[PDB]
């Protein structure tokens, strides 16, 4: 299970750049995607999604060395961007705020990589 | 823009109240300032909606899309609760100028492409065509 | 409780306000005031029935249920010509063109 | 109370207060007593008198306000009315 310190250095510095994007405006657009919606608030999500995420639980699979390499953690990143953009409808904040993150990581993971 | 929410993120509890004869639609501007729709309000009708503070509103018809006071006013944002007391929100139909309201009646009655067949005078057929739009009123609110 | 209707007569139609605790003596002078006329020259009806100077609006029927700003209810007048009083006559509005085909 | 007359064209005298007929601009300009319409027929300005009782009582009115209601019979005269009047 213990994986390479420096792998492990990079994949927390690309979900740090995701997590702390502000936007000029002064908004961290990835503040809502940090922690799941609570199972007893709405279920109708549960059940419209196959596979729910958050960044919490992203960041919890690089303490526990789940993700092997950064196509392991992209292919989590795009399904929780995936999850975001099905249940939310096209023009609407959150929709908009996760095709924003998407090409963060985009950039975040080439810049890191050289 | 001028006209959008403020991210506070401090919890505040709201009462939507429909006293008009519309379907009432609750559109919501974002943190980009670009309005939203969330589920319509039924004649006569009230729910208690958990919203936040500097969050702003606008409330329009489901259908035809005119505009609607709320407490005597274009648009609304709900503040902090003193002692976790609701901020309510009386939505109420504007005292429409005669005018306006004729058009909106032969708007429901006529179809959009048999404006231009019906006996009236020239001027009248660009203020039918003019429908009531949720931009326009925006970009008219501004000052 | 406000009363909004319309004393009729022939082809006069005074649109005024009144409230469900004022007399039919009090809607007769406020006609005095407009048309010049003695509350004894008048005579006030609601559809066909004369209404006497003493019973309020509200004893009538006229309740702001009914008689509202948006929808007035129409009040029968007829004067007096020295003598005896007149027939209540109320002359209709004109009836609107038939609806067209595009509007159905 | 001032009152002012309301003549239709075919001859139907509204008489309605100075303050509710203000509510028009068209009226507004002509009056600044008696008043003659040769293009509005009386079912049309009966209508009219209507909303100008209306719109007074129903202004500031912090309550509930009822909806208008316009016939479909009527709709496109008083449409006309409505515009030449300003109101």
């Amino acid at each position: 299970s213990p994986n390479p310190p420096k792998l492990t250095k990079q994949m927390n510095a690309i979900i740090d750049t995701v997590i702390n994007y502000k936007d000029s405006s002064g908004r961290q657009l990835s503040e809502v995607f940090i922690q799941l919606p609570s199972r007893k608030e709405l279920p109708e999500y549960y059940e419209l999604i196959r596979k729910p995420v958050d960044f919490k639980k992203i960041k919890e699979r690089i303490r526990n060395h789940k993700y092997r390499s950064l196509g392991d953690l992209e292919k989590d990143v795009m399904l929780l961007c995936h999850n975001a953009q099905t249940f939310n409808l096209e023009g609407s904040q959150i929709y908009e705020d996760s095709i924003v993150l998407q090409s963060v990581f985009k950039s975040a993971r080439q810049k890191i990589a050289k | 823009p001028v006209l959008r929410s403020v991210n506070s993120r401090e919890p505040s509890q709201v009462i939507f109240c429909n006293r008009s004869p519309r379907v009432v639609l609750p559109v919501w501007l974002n943190f980009d300032g670009e309005p939203q729709p969330y589920p319509t309000l039924p004649p006569g009708t009230g729910r208690r909606i958990h919203s936040y503070r500097g969050h702003l509103w606008l409330f329009r018809d489901a259908g035809t899309h005119d505009g609607l006071l709320v407490n005597q006013t274009e648009l609304f944002v709900p503040s902090l609760n003193v002692d976790g007391q609701p901020i309510f929100a009386n939505i109420t139909l504007p005292v429409y100028t005669l005018k306006e309201r004729c058009l909106q009646v032969v708007r429901s009655l006529v179809k959009p492409e048999n404006y231009r067949r019906l006996d009236i005078v020239r001027s009248l057929y660009e203020d039918l065509e003019d429908h009531p739009n949720v931009q326009k009123d925006l970009e008219r609110l501004t000052q | 409780m406000d009363v909004f209707l319309m004393i009729r007569r022939h082809k006069t139609t005074i649109f005024t306000d009144a409230k469900e605790s004022s007399t039919v003596f009090e809607l007769k002078r406020i006609v005095e005031g407009i048309l010049k006329r003695p509350p004894d020259e008048q005579r006030l009806y609601k559809d066909d029935q004369l209404l006497d100077d003493g019973k309020t609006l509200g004893e009538c029927g006229f309740t702001s249920q009914t008689a509202r700003p948006q929808a007035p209810a129409t009040v029968g007048l007829a004067f007096r010509a020295d003598d005896t009083f007149e027939a209540l006559c109320i002359e209709p509005f004109s009836s609107p063109p038939e609806l067209p085909d595009v509007m159905k | 109370m001032m009152y002012v007359k309301l003549i239709s064209s075919d001859g139907h005298e509204f008489i309605v207060k100075r303050e509710h007929a203000l509510t028009s601009g068209t009226i507004k300009a002509m009056l600044s007593n008696e008043v003659n319409f040769r293009e509005i027929p009386s079912h049309v300005l009966s209508k009219v008198c209507m909303y100008f009782t209306y719109k007074v009582r129903y202004t500031n009115s912090s309550t509930e306000i009822p909806e208008f209601p316009i016939a479909p019979e009527i709709a496109l005269e008083l449409l006309m009315a409505a515009n030449f009047l300003d109101c």
